[PDB]
DNA sequence: GATGGCTATTCGCCGTGTCCCTCTCGCTGGCTG
RNA sequence: GCGAGAGGGACACG
DNA sequence: CAGCCAGGGACACGGCGAATAGCCATC
């Protein structure tokens, strides 16, 4: 995933990625994708290691 | 223990309506709150705000 | 009352038989204990241990005998509240411990009437006598004192 | 009242499927605000002549 | 060792003025289209 | 046309 | 979601009366 890429993030659907942050937990800087969906009007953000384990796609 | 939610940011928005209009019309001069939360995951790992 | 003296003798009779019985059952479980007691004996002499856990398996041996006698004294001491309580199963008295009660009147269920709630209230009114109590009343005001 | 509520039913929703927008009932914060300015025993009537 | 039997301590229950004026608010939850 | 709450008035200084 | 149903403890005092608690006495 990359910025700018709309994504499809189940079960809300259609999301636009706006970057990748680099904020450090218990030391570690972690590839942060923040997305965004309109509709749900929530922001989800989750590591891009485990972003397939939690099913987010194209 | 396998999720959180918090909560942070309490905003208030301008006033519905004056404060003779709301005497006057029986309404609660009253102002929209909005907090803005956090819905943390820890079996998987998301952020939810 | 009336089956009560009578049976007096013929259920503690029977009840009697339940006591021989069950020291039977203790004096047979620790006989058996016994027995066991020298399996660990020839065992352990035999079976290569230490002098202390020779001695240690003994004392758990005894340990068992102990607590299969105790337990023997705990069911007579049940016994003897069952017969406590059907000897003095005085009437207008509280009985708690439901167990016990169920206990009594599944062994027991003639003999006696028991209850529970404002129906019990209610025949307890039923069977007593005014007059009786009354003239009871007047004796200890004219004779006793003090609290009483 | 209302983090009662919203741990209560964390439970019985299934993980990875709500929202804090779905989780927070408001109805408990807003009824306590209007009972306290509402019927209260300091929130007393202006006693301005 | 238990009933008598005397003094003390808890612990509940009962009570705690009359008359009048004004004002505002009045419980919470489920089935189902 | 009830209840609760709030405010208020009138009530011996020999 | 609404018509029509229905289903988690705080400053008072003083006095009176009953039920115990604790202690000395006797069989």
């Amino acid at each position: 995933f990359k910025v700018g890429d709309t994504v499809v993030y189940p079960h809300h659907g259609a999301a636009l990625v706006e970057a990748i942050e680099t904020r450090t937990i218990k030391g570690e800087q972690k590839e942060y994708l923040v997305l965004k969906v309109a509709q749900g009007d929530l922001t989800v953000r989750v590591p891009a290691e485990n972003a397939e384990y939690v099913g987010v796609r194209d | 223990g396998s999720m959180s939610l918090s909560f942070s940011d309490p905003r208030f928005d301008d006033v519905k309506a004056p404060v003779d209009e709301c005497k006057d019309k029986d309404m609660t001069y009253a102002a929209p709150l909005f907090v803005t939360a956090e819905f943390i995951n820890n079996n998987t790992g998301e952020i939810k705000s | 009352e009336e089956m009560r003296h009578n049976e007096l003798s013929t259920l503690e009779a029977e009840m009697a038989v339940e006591r021989k019985a069950v020291e039977d059952q203790r004096d047979g479980e620790l006989e058996a204990r016994a027995q066991k007691l020298e399996a660990d004996l020839a065992e352990l002499e035999a079976e290569g241990a230490k002098a202390d856990a020779r001695r240690k398996v003994r004392d758990g041996g005894e340990r068992e005998m102990r607590q299969i006698r105790d337990r023997a004294q705990r069911e007579l001491d049940r016994l003897e509240d069952i017969w406590s309580t059907f000897t003095k199963l005085a009437p207008k008295q509280l009985i708690v411990d439901e167990n016990l009660y169920r206990e009594l009147v599944d062994r027991y269920g003639e003999y006696f009437t028991g209850a529970m709630g404002a129906e019990s209230i209610q025949k307890l009114i039923e069977n007593f006598d005014i007059d009786a109590e009354a003239e009871s009343l007047r004796d200890v005001i004219r004779n006793g004192k003090g609290q009483k | 009242r209302m983090e009662r509520v919203v741990r209560e039913r964390m439970t019985t929703q299934d993980v990875e499927a709500i929202t804090p927008q779905t989780l927070i009932n408001i109805r408990p914060v807003v009824a306590a605000i209007k009972e306290f300015f509402g019927t209260s025993q300091l929130s007393q009537f202006m006693d301005q002549n």
